[PDB]
RNA sequence: CAUGGAAGUCGGAAUCCGCUAAGGACUGUGUAACAACUCACCUGCCGAAUGUACUAGCCCUGAAAAUGGAUGGCGCUCAAGC
């Protein structure tokens, strides 16, 4: 949904790669509404799973999705 | 070999802290049950079963940190986990038998008890006559609906039973097998 | 490289006799008597314990080792033949002309033998004759079936594999001929 | 036609072979090298291809 | 993300985490697509060796000519061969 801009019509006919998103605490409040479906324990692995889940998206400007979950030094909530 | 290593110091760290070590016999259960069973025993109590341990308790054994390791030395025959829990032995007895699952046939299982349809209404489309007549199944269909007039025995006890009723016991919800957890002698009782 | 001792055993259930003399097996149980002669190979028989029949060689090869497991699977066969009997089922498959087989009863004589006619719409009519030992059955469980069924596994095998190599097509395409009797099925008489 | 089991049933007796590449000898699906002596028990083999 | 549709399986580029001894942005089949099945992978049995390249001794294929034929002959196999 945050994707870029708007996904006009007739123009996801060539690549449509132009949906890079920011890296941020909004992730992480849209992280409660999955809470963790599949254990996760306190959920610190899901807020790892769904901040790496964009992976293609590469998070925001240099720092990267793989990255930022990898880096466990973020704070639980 | 990162969690062969792995294995070891959580085997000795995590059978000093718990005095109460409980053995289980599981066989043949779908991994959602252990996925099931093991969110539900999320909060108290850790269970972990692996491979034999020809030596690794024999370790344990040898130095004195508990001289019962070497009473539950032979105990160990094939396919035994064990449960690492802090809870009363008694409260303990019954609390993994919970979510017993209904295990359909597997075109041949051997039925160990003669299996029944009773005398009813099946309800379905009568386009699936066709199975009756494979099996030559007594069916007069009233209302649109498929009526055993009367009763037809699938298999005999402790034979095979045949692939026609086995698919046809799958969307008729009915099986001998009822699979659950199997609780094994724990510490002579 | 020799081995000094090798060795196998073979068990032997409470039902059936054996006796061996000059290296030539007979054993004879309830569905009847089979005989062989093993007086090529150089083996030690003995008998283990109560119910385990030993054999073993000394100072083998590599060769002659390899026979050891050989000898014991054939006479594990005797005993299972001696005791549940073989059966072989076989198919006949064509795709325009029907093929029809005529097994007539004993020749004035124990042996079997199964007549073929129009095999690929040929007006040939074929004979091949069975050893003795073999009984010959067209099923009636369902259609277009062959039952073959006897006491030893060689007799029976081969007998069907004769059935095998006497329909073969000549000067055509076997990828597109598909025209034939072929085995599908071995199994034992009891069970 | 033929029924595809029968039909699969009679193709394993002649359409799934080994070829050897230097006698033309049929070879077992999983074999290895040829069993004839006048090859010189060659491992040169191909698979048979099939008939579309 | 495109998408009748393509929940791995026209496809594009990515390819992470949960819980485990292991069970996948999937190993195929399958299917509108899924599911299913299987595979991978770990475990239940088991009971001591295994796998992958190279090196050289003997033997074999590579090894087709004209009268009948020559390790000197007969013959020889834990040799009467090396
Ligand atoms: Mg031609
Ligand atoms: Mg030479
Ligand atoms: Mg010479
Ligand atoms: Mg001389
Ligand atoms: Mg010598
Ligand atoms: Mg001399
Ligand atoms: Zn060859």
């Amino acid at each position: 949904a945050l994707k870029e801009p708007p996904r006009d019509r007739k123009k996801e006919k060539n690549i449509k790669h132009n949906k890079s998103v920011s890296l941020d605490e909004i992730i992480e409040i849209a992280r409660t509404m999955r809470f963790k479906s599949f254990s996760k324990d306190l959920k610190g692995g899901v807020k790892e799973i769904l901040g790496t889940a964009f992976s293609v998206g590469c998070q925001v400007d240099g720092k990267s999705p793989k990255a930022i979950s990898d880096a466990i030094e973020a704070g639980e909530i | 070999s990162g969690n062969k290593a792995g294995y070891f110091d959580k085997l000795k760290g995590l059978l000093e802290e718990y005095p109460s070590i409980f053995v289980v016999s599981v066989d043949n259960v779908s991994s959602q049950q252990m996925h099931e069973i093991r969110k539900a025993l999320r909060g108290q109590g850790v269970v972990l079963m692996g491979k034999n341990t020809m030596v690794r308790r024999a370790l344990k054994t040898f130095m004195p940190d508990h001289p019962e390791y070497e009473r539950l030395l032979p105990f160990v025959k094939g396919n035994v986990g064990f449960v690492f829990t802090n809870g009363d032995l008694k409260e303990v007895r019954e609390k993994i038998l919970s979510n017993r699952i209904k295990a359909p046939a597997r075109a041949g299982a051997i039925a160990p008890v003669d299996v029944w349809v009773p005398a009813g209404n099946t309800g379905m489309e009568p386009g699936k006559t066709s199975f009756f007549q494979a099996l030559g199944i007594p069916t007069k269909i009233a209302r649109g609906t498929i009526e055993i007039t009367t009763d037809i025995k699938l298999v005999e006890a402790g034979a095979k039973v045949g692939p026609s009723e086995a698919t046809l016991l799958n969307m008729l919800n009915i099986s001998p097998f009822t699979y659950g957890m199997g609780i094994a002698q724990v510490y002579d009782q | 490289m020799r081995y000094i001792h090798s060795e196998e055993t073979i068990p032997v259930p409470e039902n059936l006799k054996v006796s061996i003399k000059s290296r030539l097996v007979t054993v004879e149980g309830p569905r009847g008597k089979l005989q062989k002669d093993l007086s090529h190979i150089a083996v030690n028989f003995s008998v283990v314990k109560k119910g385990v029949i030993g054999l073993e060689i000394h100072h083998g090869s590599r060769k002659d080792v390899a026979a050891l497991r050989t000898v014991r699977t054939i006479i594990n066969n005797m005993i299972i033949g001696v005791t549940k009997g073989f059966k072989y089922k076989m198919r006949y498959v064509y795709a325009h002309f029907p093929i029809n087989v005529n097994v007539e009863k004993n020749a004035e004589t124990g042996c079997y033998e199964v007549e073929i006619r129009n095999f690929i719409g040929e007006k040939i009519v074929r004979k091949v004759v069975m050893a003795p030992g073999v009984e010959v059955e067209i099923s009636k469980a369902q259609k277009d079936e062959l039952i073959l069924s006897g006491n030893s596994l060689e007799a029976v095998s081969q007998s069907a594999a004769d059935i095998q190599q006497i329909c073969k097509v000549r000067n055509k395409d076997i990828r597109k001929f598909l025209d034939g009797i072929y085995v599908s099925e071995k199994g034992n008489i009891v069970e | 036609i033929i029924e595809p089991s029968l039909k699969a049933l009679a193709s394993k007796f002649n359409c799934d072979k080994m070829i050897c590449r230097k006698c033309y000898a049929r070879l077992p699906p999983r074999a290895t090298n040829c069993r004839k002596r006048k090859c010189g028990h060659s491992n040169q083999l191909r698979p048979k291809k099939k008939l579309k």
